[PDB]
RNA sequence: UUCAUCUAGACAGCCGGACGGUGGCCAUGGAAGUCGGAAUCCGCUAAGGAGUGUGUAACAACUCACCGGCCGAAUGAACUA
């Protein structure tokens, strides 16, 4: 297993971000808009979906 | 064990002090079956395996067991790890009385490793632990001497844990510990393990230090402080560089020096540490090399038979000590009783009570040799014994035997050895018997004994499929192979469901498939579909009968009007219980139900007959004021209202909860007009018309599923439920456990992968049992062919080969 | 707003016109519910009363034009810090003041004023609690049905703070590193200022 | 033999659930059946009312004592003839409390309570009884709680 | 364009508090702010929703509205093309 500060700190470049619904891109979780400019950097973002 | 004689085999276990019946429990790939074959190397489904172990006075003398000798006997039992067959495991503790609870380094404690060990400790079974896969914690993950110390303390920890919860207020100090000479570690795939007290008496015998203590001091923080020659207790920061304790220092070092030099192939290094710890080589292992050479001088530096058999003889306990508190929870017969104490002192000379509990395929279809141990007295070849059910009273009559014993047999790897006879408290394999007892049962000589315990186990039969012959002609060979299935697997069950289909339930989905293999392979021999069951509906109404139904004969002389009613579930219950059964007198039937139904004394003194079969949960009430020949036709029409209550209008299943109120009949005057040929058919029909008006629904079957899972995974529980409509009932925690009990009612329908879907949401720590409870009214039409129920009834209907739309209520109704 | 500034003003000026001496006490890491256990002590005996530190140095600098004296106050209005106005015994008043002090949770990401130390005792909680101590790595072992730690261990190092695992066993033990409560910067009496002590 | 304290909270009048009570005092030494008949005895009082039924555990023996409730109390002020719980949803907790009887049960709630006056107090348990939904002197207990904020009912500041 | 916040200290940022009546009333098997129906109160307050989310079987434990400590001059929102 994985010790608990460890897991946060790899979660923190995993996980703890944001998607674009229109591209998908990986974005930073504090993310307005998207960075791509295939989606127009829409505003459209959600979180990332937690595992478990 | 050289396989000595048969004879010395049975001195063997003449001395029955020194004999150790235990079981090897872990998880699935936790080691068993490895560290098994490296128990016979040096001594020789689950059949016991014998294993033989010297010893010398100075250890023999460290035994809290009253013992003869310096020789012991081991039969040992590799119960399986998958929750699947735990039924097994629950065998091979009901037959042992020790266990060795395998438990890998890497994955620690795991599910399987808890279920077993909750096992043993409700089955009273005392536990040693040994450490597996130290090779791969040292290869793997290259731990360097404190991560394995580490994690050696937690495995102890927790097995400990599980333990101090689960075991009974009999022995109170059966915790596990390393110090305590109860636990070891080692490779059992490599074939090397050590117990601290094996290293306590390697460092006697080389610095001439007290053993004793240096047993609790080689474990822990208890650290030597070299270099100052003081055995401190705490780290004190050894005024820089902090030191390690005497476990790494003494015990893990040696060990991890030989593994780095040997896996770093250090050619010049080996030789010397192998000569300081005297290991010697033969003609081929001079020219051996890393992943190899360590794989023998492993073998030869810390021998693990010789660690395992040593504890297993040292710590787990003699059937002459652990009957004394095993006899009482294995005899519901009282305390005070003759066969009660012959079994707590394990006397030979009393009279045999000996429990099979398993039956091992001979090669032979239909032998299937009863395998169990004797608990009292001895058993001789052609000996006349009572067999025992597993429901026999012992007051009266019941499926009681006379017979005698044609073979005794001494049970191996896989060979069977004829004895003559075998003392208390040993395990042996019985030839010529069990065509007498389907499951299990105990042979007895005494006349009033008592018959043993159930041997409950964790799991229950919850898969369940139908089974049919592609060839009808073999039917019997299906027959045959269901009845030696059920027999040769102890938590597999057989039946014959509501709609006449062969059904086998067994514990999970693995267990299940396995068991059809074997009847498509082994038991039945022919070949076999499988498919999921199909569920019995019931048909039922749930209002009064909006207009009366009414029905004309094919001669149209005669005429029936009546209504139909949702009788209630509590009066449904008392028929379906026997409360109000057909062959009570009326008018006393009559004022039970008055008083405690709610019914009306005039219609529950006029209830003609029960539906279906004469005895169902529906009833026919004469609510007709003036007919002249009612009692002529009565006949007719409760054979048309068993007709149509084994048969009904939606989908010919069986009828619940009915109530037909006659209100009226015409009648022609002439008997020969109004026989069974024309009363039949006009009540049968009005019956249907009544019960298509009354807003026909369908009742589906509900069962009642209890699980225990521990608290961290009754979500998953509660995720099922809601998934399947299940309907929560109650939560309950054991005291003092982290255990719960989950009661709910799910329907029959939605359980058919319902044990897969539960063991995934709780990660395999769910334990469910299900029981078919009661009936539910599904709230939607069964007539819409879009709604819940009408899909099923559809189905049904394809399946029947009947029309698709269900016949409307028009039809059976006469216009009049 | 404004409104409500104004209200705070006008409280402020009933205050330091109305009672003869006050207290400048930081309240730094403390609990609403310690706050309300201070104004309960001191119900009758002193009043409190919080604000935004600028908001106080404004007021204070309007009053000034009848009330000079407080000119003594402004050095002193910074930080995390209220005003206790009493009419009564200061060192009664002040003891009152601090002796309030709880020992606060050892919540996570808090760095240690000290060597937090689980010492070998039994806990006496249930068995079911010894993933917490695994966690840490603690050394443990079941006395009397209950966790029992074998050795003492240094659970957080001065200097570094609190982990998740560490503060959910700190708590459950009961093993608070700090204690919080209202100390006292300054007292102001007789239209002069000085340190508490 | 200890000051071990369970603040659950039962059914009034009625023994406590063993799922309940079982888990937690298990390993003391409490028998469930005495825990159950020692909570319905101690309920008697507010029979038939959700009550914090506060246990202290000394010697293997439970002090079932209800710790007064504002809710509780407000309930058991109505004099609540026997509810139909499994008749429907919320019963209405309709009738009218007086000003009387909330102040008696403020008067109850004044020691740990953290309001200056009883005045404050009754507001506290006045909004209590707002939520609950009853009636005071058939006014809504908001406009009694404004009434007490400008004077025309005046709080006994006893 | 319009409406707002702001030296009586705005926005952002970092740190502290984020309570008491109270597990508010109700089916629920369980529902304690956080499955839901209605009720949106009072107290102490500088301030804290009968609760913005994570989380529990329920708790618990974190988090945010809201107020403070630091900084010190502009800032925020909805729109228009
Ligand atoms: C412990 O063993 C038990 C339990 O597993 C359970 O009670 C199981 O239930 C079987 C069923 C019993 C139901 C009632 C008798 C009426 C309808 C019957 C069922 C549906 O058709 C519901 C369960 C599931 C079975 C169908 C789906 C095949 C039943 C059947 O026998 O047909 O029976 C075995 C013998
Ligand atoms: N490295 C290592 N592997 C092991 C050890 N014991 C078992 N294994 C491996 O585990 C696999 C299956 O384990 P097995 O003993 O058959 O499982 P079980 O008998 O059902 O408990 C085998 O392929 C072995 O290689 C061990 O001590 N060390
Ligand atoms: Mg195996
Ligand atoms: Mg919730
Ligand atoms: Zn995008």
């Amino acid at each position: 297993i994985i010790e608990p500060s460890l897991k946060a700190l790899a979660s923190k470049y995993n996980c703890d971000k944001s998607v674009c619904r229109k591209c998908y891109a990986r974005l930073p979780p504090r993310a307005t808009n998207c960075r791509k400019r295939k989606c127009g950097h829409t505003n459209q973002l959600r979180p990332k979906k937690k595992l478990k | 064990m050289v396989a000595f004689t048969v004879d010395q085999m049975r001195s063997l276990m003449d001395k029955v002090t020194n004999v150790r019946n235990m079981s090897v429990i872990a998880h699935v790939d936790h080691g068993k079956s490895t560290l098994t074959d490296s128990l016979v190397q040096r001594a020789g489904k689950s059949t016991a395996i014998s294993l033989y172990s010297e010893m010398s006075d100075e250890d023999v003398k460290e035994i809290k067991q009253k013992t003869d000798g310096n020789s012991f006997l081991i039969n040992l039992i590799d119960s399986p790890g998958h929750v699947d067959f735990s039924s097994e495991v629950t065998a091979a503790l009901r037959v042992t009385d020790g266990a060795l609870v395998v438990v890998d380094t890497i994955e620690g404690v795991c599910v399987q490793t808890e279920t077993v060990l909750r096992q043993a400790l409700g089955e009273r079974i005392k536990p040693v632990v040994v450490i597996n896969k130290v090779d791969r914690a040292l290869l793997e993950l290259q731990v360097s001497k404190e991560d394995l110390y580490q994690t050696f303390a937690r495995t102890v920890e927790s097995v400990n844990v599980i333990v101090s919860t689960y075991a009974d207020e009999v022995l109170g100090d059966v915790q596990v510990y390393p110090a305590r000479g109860t636990v070891a570690f080692g490779s059992g795939l490599h074939g090397w393990a050590f117990t601290i007290r094996q290293f306590a008496t390697r460092y006697a015998k080389k610095f001439g230090v007290d053993k004793a203590k240096m047993m609790d001091r080689l474990w822990g923080d208890s650290f030597f402080n070299p270099k100052t020659k003081k055995w401190t207790n705490k780290d004190t920061d050894a005024e820089g560089k902090p030191l390690e304790r005497a476990f790494n220092m003494f015990i893990l070092d040696p060990i991890f020096r030989l593994f780095t030099a040997i896996m770093n192939f250090k050619k010049d290094e080996i030789p010397v540490l192998l000569e300081k710890l005297e290991i010697v080589l033969k003609g081929d292992e001079k020219d051996l090399e890393g992943k190899a050479l360590l794989k023998v001088v492993m073998r030869k530096f810390l021998p693990a038979a010789d660690a395992l058999l040593e504890m297993i003889v040292l710590h787990l306990p003699s059937p002459v000590t652990a009957q004394a508190y095993r006899a009482e929870q294995l005899y519901e017969g009282p305390a005070d009783d003759a066969n009660c104490i012959a079994i707590k002192n394990c006397d030979p000379k009393a009279d045999l009570m000996l429990y099979v509990s398993k039956m091992v395929p001979t090669s032979d279809k239909g032998r299937f040799y009863a395998f169990g141990r004797v608990f009292a007295g001895t058993v001789k070849s052609g000996q006349k014994v009572r067999i025992q059910g597993p429901n026999y009273v012992p007051g009266k009559k019941d499926d009681l035997f006379i017979k005698a014993i044609q073979r005794v047999v001494l049970m191996m790897g896989r060979f069977v050895e004829p004895i003559d006879d075998c003392p208390a408290g040993n395990i042996i394999g019985l030839v010529g018997i069990d065509q007498f007892l389907l499951k299990t049962g105990t042979l007895t000589t005494s006349e009033t004994a008592h018959n043993m315990k159930v041997m409950k186990f964790s799991v229950s039969p919850v898969v369940q499929v139908a089974v049919e012959v592609k060839n009808a002609n073999d039917l019997p060979k299906l027959v045959e192979g269901l009845k030696r299935l059920s027999k040769s697997d102890p938590c597999v069950l057989t039946y014959m469901s509501e709609s006449g289909e062969h059904i086998v339930a067994g514990t999970g989905e693995l267990h299940l498939e396995i068991c059809l293999q074997d009847l498509e392979h082994d038991h039945a021999g022919v070949p076999l579909k499988i498919s999921p069951p199909v569920v019995a509906y019931r048909e039922t109404v749930e209002s009064e009968s909006s207009q009366t139904a009414l029905s004309k004969s094919p001669n149209k002389h005669n005429r029936i009007y009546l209504k139909a009613e949702p009788i209630d579930e509590e009066v449904s219950l008392a028929i379906e219980n026997g409360i109000i059964n057909p062959r009570d007198d009326f008018k006393a039937r009559a004022r039970i139900m008055a008083d405690d139904y709610g019914w009306d004394v005039t219609d529950a003194r006029k209830i003609w007959c029960f539906g279906p079969d004469g005895n169902g949960p529906n009833l026919v009430i004469d609510q007709t004021k003036a007919v002249q020949y009612l009692h002529e036709i009565k006949d007719s029409v409760v054979a048309a209202f068993q007709w149509a209550t084994k048969e009904g209008p939606i989908f010919g299943e069986e009828m619940r909860s009915v109530r037909v109120n006659i209100l009226d009949v015409t009648l022609h005057a002439d008997a020969i007009h109004r026989g069974g040929g024309q009363i039949i058919p006009t009540m049968r029909r009005a019956t249907y018309a009544g019960f298509l008006l009354a807003d026909p629904k369908i009742q589906e079957p509900v069962f009642l599923v209890e699980i225990q899972c521990p608290e961290q995974a009754v979500g998953g529980i509660y995720s099922v439920l809601n998934k399947k409509r299940g309907q929560v009932v109650s939560e309950e925690q054991r005291p003092g456990t982290p255990l719960f009990t989950v009661k709910a009612y799910l329907p029959v329908n939605e359980s058919f992968g319902f044990t897969g879907e539960l063991r995934q949401a709780t990660g395999g720590q769910a334990f469910p049992q299900m029981v078919f409870d009661h009936w539910s009214t599904l709230g939607s039409d069964p007539l819409d062919p879009t709604s819940k129920a009408g899909e099923i009834v559809l189905a049904a209907r394809k399946r029947h080969g009947m029309k698709e739309e269900v016949p409307g209520w028009q039809e059976y109704y006469d216009k009049l | 707003i404004r409104e409500k500034k104004a209200e705070y003003f006008a409280k402020l000026r009933e205050y330091l016109e109305e009672y003869k001496s006050l207290f400048v006490v930081g309240v730094d890491n403390v609990s609403s519910q310690q706050m309300h256990e201070v104004r309960k002590e001191l119900r009758g005996r002193a009043v409190v009363l919080m604000g935004k530190n600028t908001m106080v140095r404004r007021a204070i600098r309007g009053f000034l034009s009848d009330l000079p004296d407080f000119e003594k106050l402004l050095p002193f209005v910074k930080g995390n810090v209220g005003f206790v106005f009493t009419n009564e015994p200061l060192t009664e008043i002040k003891n009152v003041i601090v002796s309030n002090r709880v020992a606060a949770p050892a919540r996570a990401g808090a760095v240690a004023p000290e060597d937090i130390w689980v010492r070998a005792v039994n806990t006496g909680m249930e068995p079911g609690k010894t993933s917490f101590f695994q966690a840490l790595g603690v050394p443990t072992k079941i006395a009397r049905g209950t966790i029992e730690i074998v050795s003492d261990v240094k659970v957080v190092d001065a200097g570094n703070k609190v982990g998740q695992s560490e503060a959910s066993l700190l708590n459950l033990l009961n093993i608070s590193p700090f204690t919080f409560g209202l100390t006292v910067v300054q007292v102001y009496d007789n239209g002069q200022v000085f340190p508490s002590s | 033999n200890e000051v071990k304290y369970l603040y659950l909270r039962a059914v009034g009048g009625e023994v406590g659930a063993s799922a309940a009570l079982a888990p937690k005092i298990g390993p003391l030494g409490l028998s469930p059946k005495k825990v159950g008949e020692d909570i319905a005895k101690a309920t008697k009082e507010f029979k038939g009312i959700k009550v914090t039924v506060q246990l202290k555990i000394q010697n293997r023996q439970a002090a079932a004592s209800v710790v007064p409730s504002a809710s509780s109390l407000v309930i058991t002020a109505l004099k609540e003839p026997p509810r139909d719980r499994k008749k429907d949803k919320n019963v209405k907790h309709s009738g009218n409390i007086q000003l009387d009887e909330i102040i008696e049960i403020a008067r109850q709630m004044r020691d740990k309570s953290f309001g200056r006056t009883l005045a404050s107090v009754t507001k506290e348990i006045l909004g209590t009884a707002q939520s609950v939904g009853c009636r005071v002197d058939f006014k809504n207990p908001h406009d009694i709680i404004e009434g007490i904020n400008a004077g025309e009912i005046e709080i006994p500041e006893n």
